[PDB]
């Protein structure tokens, strides 16, 4: 099949581009298969947020982080002001994002967001970043599902090795 | 300085380290030795500082003879504004256009998960020795002024009139 | 030299305005207070801008002399000097005929945490606001005009000043003010 | 010898699919901007135009520009390189035949912003959390007398002008209305209000959230 | 030194070709880099087949525990292994030199020049972590000289005496040292 | 089925192909050989899935690597040794995994080493295999960190001893109370403790005994004030 | 304002401990053993330590003054400012109370190769050996706790370090 | 294809790289037909009066500046003479390259070249170094030669 | 069939020169050697290493031969063990060029003390070339 899968092993980065990974998961019309892999900072938790329901996927030594995003204004006063009304809309943004991935209510995510928030694999699951907790059962399970996606191109390549050879 | 220090003035200025603790401390030891009745003034102007260097200072201040009447000048942050705080009950006096800033301890720390656990319950003791020192300077209860500390707190001189931390205003 | 002109109750405000030169005006002006409280003080006002906390602490030093303060801006007044100046006494400001006088904002920033930054945005809009309304009441000026003029990135000859409400004389007569 | 031509996806479906990624885009008809407007990214988009407008039996096939750029405009605000860039680019993608499609991915700032709205009407696609933004154009610091100065202000004054043309024939306003509202101050645009506004026409296509996707099931 | 030589029928890189005849030249001071490569190299040419892998050093100079990972490493496969000496062999490049093929299979060119040093090392903190590192360091220095006696055929309290300073070694010194076993001729 | 075809990836494909890596990845030998690091995880779990969709023929797995980073450089984090042992274990139903450490294998590598299939992960008998001291020599934190820190780092260290008793069958009290300072065993006690289950001497042994350098003297007389000579061996 | 305080018997062992610094104060105290051999000697400590070849150098000056030396700490007396600190007169060791006191072990510095490491960590467990011995002995406490706690770097208040017995009186009893 | 076109979009460059190009130009056979997109600046002016004329398209949107050339140099006093010299012939052999290219008095271009010099394209085709607006026609046209 | 080596080297450190003289004699063919330009020391040598009766200098070329160099660091015997070596390194300097050129070897070290410089028709004589192209 065509269902993307990603695995997310991410200390860091701006939350813009968690948030721009997470929308370009959401057009791709078939699945996502998302795996979190040992942790997943804001954007790497965005990226993790996602995937598909259902597949996103967290192991039990992962730990996913809610925060708000870190800037830095260089400019006049008006400057000073509208760029901040930038990180403050960028700060709804996440929370919108939030809400619509776990379920949260909006105030307790943004207080979240307020500061900087941890999470380990169980409570990942709680708040609504990810379905399942990743154990080796669940693992065994996830390469199983890439051997399966996977054999349809391995397929093929067998014939054209098989014509060529 | 020396100019201003024959006129008992001690000067806090600008963001505190060990260097200007020491000296500081050495002026006002003196200023003691000299006169232990005659007052002290001191014109704060500080960022910040390292929480040893103005503790140091808060102490040195505290058990001396003369009352170190804390005038500031310009700003007072965080832990100059605790210097300030920190003077002769009724000679705590503020220019009328400073600015007076309350926020919580700061630094880094680096080893193990034991080091950098016992770093991290000394900054936790820090936090509460202020919290407590600042409840008695402004008689507003541990969790006002634990609330306060806790998120950038910048106030004009009056509301810290009225909010314990100085006493007047020079307008005279 | 500046000892003999300290002693004629002249003060030098000159170069860029920082926290420690603030402190040293403060306690000469003090100190020719404390000195002398009926004969008047001369500030002079060369500077291209400042601190804001810094200049707002030679501001109360200087709304605090009993003795008249008067100020002389000379070459450059860059939107903290030009705060100043226009803190002498009223008649008894003056400029140089071809004083460059400037009027505006500060600049600043945040970093990190956004809450931080939010602190920054209010602290920065307020040091706008304290300005304007004194700069307002001794410009004689609608608070708004003051408001929009101290947008507005310009310099200014003595003359337009004199004009504006800003100093009261020029030094020169108005014979050598040129545009 | 031989003129070796270039043979395009019609019959060139049976070569196989391309070795790496950018000749995958640019086979979709795909011109991937991730990079601010540097004479690199002109020189490149210059060639994928010239190659695109070179062979297209039909050329109405659109030609895709995604934008994660802020344009010809350092974060912090100071001109990292100049409009002429831009022009390069825009005059470019002018020489071809397709309709050219827009869309944003995370950020369009500054001239990526005019370069969106100067896709096809009806067809400028976001991300619903894309940033938008709207500055005056900025020269880069040189020194010299006044005549100097003049002459870059009527550069820049010939800049804005310009934009402001192209956001008057993308927005659908007056043309000194559109020189007051977008490249008058640096102003930031949510999705909504840049549709609001023109610059941009509809999310994606096939955008579906996940919790939407969830309750639809 | 660049240039891909041709091999059985096409253009191959000199490096890649010699390996594909099981040499291995190693030019640089065993750095974590180059001896990760040697060793990664080693365990692919003894995984091909086991015939024998010729080891020519250029070797200046080198870190104490990347060699001895290399040395183990050497000494794990099943093929044997032999070690010229092209240029010079310092260091831990000499230990190297005393590495491979006990038995008659270390050749040096006619002005290769050997040394050999009791291994370095620098490290500081607390006072007991000053003496974990000692310890351990005393260690490496015995090791390394039970090695370099073994491989010889020198007393190990002689190396110890010996090898506190620098060492330094012309072939015909190192044939009468027992450190190598035959120097190359025009043959 | 994918036998045959290995082998045509052998003749027409992977033969060729310059790249020590790429000759390695032919011979499903995964070296891991350097501070682990992000970059390195992402690469090792690209091989390891490609090498379980090629066959459920085993993997061999050396490692020489020195934790994430020497104490006197910049750490890494401890999350991706944490994603690498994660694929390891879910591959491993699949695929068998030697794991054998040349030369050594300090903290996180040392999970990595006995991450390996049981019964085939192997020490050569001169490595040293360190359960070293926990951890993190990132220190660019503030105190406005302070309230998330202690729950990251017991978050971390507490997570390793779970991972380190499911690969020794010991008692995570036992890993807890070791951690508190760098302990690194002998491949004989890595056997004993359970982080390997092989220890690989090698074909011949070269060095011998050093004992015979022990004086054995008699003891000093007691009219004989021994002087302040300081010594070397 | 420090030289006018050193007509007054002060000493400020302020700042990390170094080279130069530890020089300054070993000749302060030469010069103050040479104009009274009486009366009392008061320093005055702020410091994260530093050396500990200069540390036992100034501990080496305070104990060959036949005059009476005070110890109060200010502030921060950390791995070198706290030995120094206890080595006052058994009586007559103060401090503020909020001062912080930390009691750690040595470090050394680095030339070589492993034998000349054999040489400094030699060096340094004598060093070790030395503080230990001197430290358990003013604060009249044994060698097997005080091993114990100066190898964990744990800061102490004024009251738990005078039941510690690095200091005899709190100015102020707080 | 018995025409050579050559695209501009440059900054800049040592004007002796421009009098390269544009003597290259005006050596080989073949025609030239030169297209200067957004800007041609003092090299990539020379290469856009370099090509044949009556082909030197310029778009509506592009700005052409010239400028004399500029040098750095130091060294003693009959070093900095001599460098100085020669700066002034370069600065001589592109007025008159100009004033050949376009038609206009080496002393009018000289005038010109006193002090940085934009032009817009009326300005440039008005001028004389580029001859045609590049409409979209045009290259319509040169994609096709290039294919046929 | 015969490695025809072209050399124009302004430097380059001696043990190198020494290394590439042995890997010129290790194979048995005989070896040309041109050299254009300058042949410095660690390329004189190499100048020198090829087959006598087939070793070419340009009517411009310069030949550079002078004695090694080095830096030392450590304690005072370990600067006399550095020193020793650097000694023979020297000596088997001198030693191959004794071999090339034939010349009395105490006087080839007199002449590698400073630098020296040889014109193609002197690299002819001294023995380090054999012909002028």
């Amino acid at each position: 099949s065509k269902k993307v899968f990603m695995i997310i092993n991410s200390f860091g980065g701006s939350v813009g581009n968690g948030i721009t990974v997470h929308d370009a998961l959401q057009f791709i019309k078939a699945g996502s298969l998302t795996l979190a892999l040992g942790v997943a900072a804001s954007a790497a938790s965005l990226a993790l947020a996602g995937g598909t329901i259902g597949e996103r996927y967290v192991t039990e030594g992962c730990h996913t982080m809610i925060h708000q995003p870190e800037g830095g204004l260089n400019g006049q006063a008006s400057d000073i002001w509208i760029d901040s009304q930038e990180i403050m809309k960028i700060r709804l943004d996440v929370a919108e994002i939030y809400s619509l991935s776990t379920y949260r209510p909006r105030h307790k995510i943004l207080r979240d967001l307020d500061r900087d928030f941890y999470l380990t694999a169980m409570e990942t699951i709680y708040y609504g970043l990810a379905d399942e907790i990743a154990t080796n059962e669940v693992m065994h399970s996830i390469v199983e599902m890439t051997n399966q996606v996977w054999s349809y191109h391995d397929s093929k390549q067998e014939r054209l090795l098989e014509s060529r050879a | 300085v020396s100019q201003l220090f024959q006129q008992r003035i001690v000067r806090l200025g600008g963001a505190v380290d060990d260097d200007m603790a020491n000296l500081l401390v050495a002026q006002l030891l003196y200023l003691d030795s000299v006169d232990n009745k005659r007052d002290i003034t001191m014109y704060v102007n500080s960022p910040g500082g390292s929480v040893t260097a103005g503790m140091a200072v808060f102490d040195t201040m505290r058990h001396i003879r003369p009352d170190v009447s804390t005038c500031c000048i310009g700003l007072a942050a965080s832990m100059g504004a605790f210097i300030l705080a920190s003077g002769q009950a009724g000679k705590r006096y503020s220019l009328p256009n400073s600015r007076i800033m309350i926020h919580q301890p700061l630094g880094g720390a680096q080893g193990q998960a034991t080091d950098i656990e016992i770093q991290a319950n000394e900054i936790l003791h820090h936090k509460l020795t202020l919290n407590g020192y600042l409840a008695q300077f402004t008689g507003q209860s541990m969790e006002t002024i634990t609330k306060d500390t806790d998120r950038d707190f910048f106030m004009s001189p009056q509301e810290a009139i009225e909010y314990g931390l100085v006493d007047a205003i020079i307008s005279k | 030299p500046f000892g003999l002109l300290l002693r004629q109750r002249i003060v030098f405000l000159g170069g860029e305005v920082e926290d420690f030169g603030a402190d040293a005006i403060i306690s000469q002006l003090l100190l020719l207070d404390s000195q002398d409280p009926t004969k008047d003080i001369k500030i002079f006002i060369n500077s291209p801008g400042g601190s804001v906390t810094a200049g707002m602490g030679i501001y109360d030093a200087m709304m605090l002399c009993r003795a008249d303060v008067n100020t002389y801006c000379f070459g450059l007044a860059a939107s903290m000097g030009a705060f100043l100046l226009g803190a002498g006494k009223r008649g008894k400001r003056n400029s140089m005929p071809n004083s460059r006088i400037m009027i505006h904002q500060p600049l600043g920033g945040a970093s990190g945490q956004a809450v931080d930054i939010e602190i920054q945005a209010k602290e920065i809009m307020y040091h706008k606001a304290n300005l304007n309304r004194i700069m307002a009441d001794y410009c004689q000026q609608p608070l708004s005009k003051i408001e929009e003029d101290t947008d507005r990135d310009r310099y200014m000859s003595p003359l337009e000043a004199k004009e504006y409400g800003l100093i009261d004389h020029i030094i020169g007569g108005e014979e050598a003010v040129f545009n | 010898y031989p003129e070796g031509r270039p043979l395009f996806l019609p019959e060139a479906e049976r070569f196989g699919n391309p070795p790496d990624l950018p000749s995958l885009l640019l086979q979709q008809r795909v011109i991937y901007i991730s990079m601010p407007f540097l004479p690199s990214v002109t020189e490149l988009v210059v060639a994928q135009c010239y190659y695109l407008d070179f062979d297209d039996r039909n050329r109405q096939r659109p030609i895709y520009v995604y934008l994660n750029s802020t344009g010809c405009i350092n974060d912090k605000g100071q001109a990292i390189s100049a409009d002429n860039e831009f022009y390069a680019i825009w005059a470019a993608l002018g020489f071809t035949r397709a309709p050219l499609y827009t869309g944003v991915t995370w950020k369009a700032q500054n001239q990526a912003a005019v370069l969106l709205s100067a896709g096809q009407k009806g067809h400028r696609y976001s991300f619903p959390h894309a940033k938008i933004s709207t500055a005056p154009p900025v020269m880069n610091r040189v020194f010299g007398q006044a005549v100097d100065a003049q002459l870059q202000a009527n550069e820049l004054d010939y800049a804005t002008k310009y934009y402001a043309a192209i956001l008057a024939r993308s927005t659908g306003k007056d043309l000194e209305t559109c020189q007051k509202q977008y490249l008058s101050r640096k102003r930031y645009f949510s999705v909504k209000e840049a549709y609001e506004e023109g610059l941009v026409d509809k999310l994606v296509p096939g955008f579906m959230l996940n919790r939407f996707r969830k309750m639809q099931k | 030194c660049r240039p891909p030589g041709q091999r059985q029928s096409e253009w191959v890189d000199l490096w890649e070709a010699y390996t594909y005849q099981k040499v291995v030249f190693i030019k640089e001071a065993i750095t974590e880099d180059v001896a990760n490569n040697m060793i990664a190299l080693t365990l692919y040419l003894d995984s091909l087949d086991q015939k024998r892998i010729y080891y020519w050093l250029n070797v200046p100079g080198g870190d104490v525990v990347p060699t001895l990972a290399l040395y183990d490493t050497m000494q794990y496969v099943r093929s044997k292994t032999a070690t010229v000496c092209y240029g010079l062999c310092l260091g831990m490049g000499g230990f190297l030199l005393t590495a491979g093929g006990e038995k008659g299979y270390r050749f040096a060119m006619p002005h290769s020049i050997l040394m050999m040093h009791h291994p370095s090392g620098a490290s500081r903190g607390q006072a007991s972590e000053m003496h974990i590192e000692s310890r351990e360091l005393v260690r490496m220095r015995d090791y390394l000289s039970l090695l370099t006696s073994n491989a010889t055929g020198q007393p190990y309290d002689r190396v110890i005496r010996e090898l506190s300073r620098n060492k330094w070694m012309d072939p015909k010194q190192a044939i009468e040292y027992g450190m190598i076993d035959k120097v190359l001729t025009t043959p | 089925r994918k036998l045959s075809h290995l082998r045509k990836k052998l003749w027409k494909e992977a033969g060729p192909p310059p790249d020590l890596a790429t000759r390695l990845f032919s011979e499903r030998i995964m070296y891991l050989g350097m501070p682990i690091d992000s970059s390195v995880a992402e690469l090792l779990t690209a091989q390891l899935f490609v090498l379980v969709q090629e066959a459920p023929d085993p993997i061999f797995f050396y490692i020489n690597s020195t934790g994430i980073a020497k104490s006197t450089t910049k750490f890494g984090n401890e999350h991706e040794a944490i994603a690498v042992y994660s694929m390891m274990k879910g591959v491993q139903k699949y695929c068998p995994i030697y794991t054998l450490c040349v030369g050594n294998a300090f903290g996180e590598a040392a999970l990595l080493l006995s991450a390996g299939s049981p019964g085939k992960r192997a020490a050569l008998r001169s490595s040293t295999i360190m359960l070293r001291q926990p951890l993190q020599r990132l220190g660019g934190m503030q105190a406005s960190d302070i309230d998330i820190y202690r729950k990251i780092t017991r978050e971390k260290t507490a997570t390793m001893a779970k991972y380190l008793a499911a690969c020794t069958k010991k008692t995570e009290e036992q890993i807890m109370t070791d951690f508190t300072r760098p302990r690194y065993f002998n491949p004989y006690e890595a056997v004993s403790y359970g982080l390997i289950d092989t220890v690989l001497e090698p074909k011949e042994e070269r060095a011998v005994f050093k004992d015979w350098e022990k004086m054995g003297s008699e003891i000093a007389d007691l009219g004989l004030w021994d002087d302040e000579e300081q010594p070397l061996p």
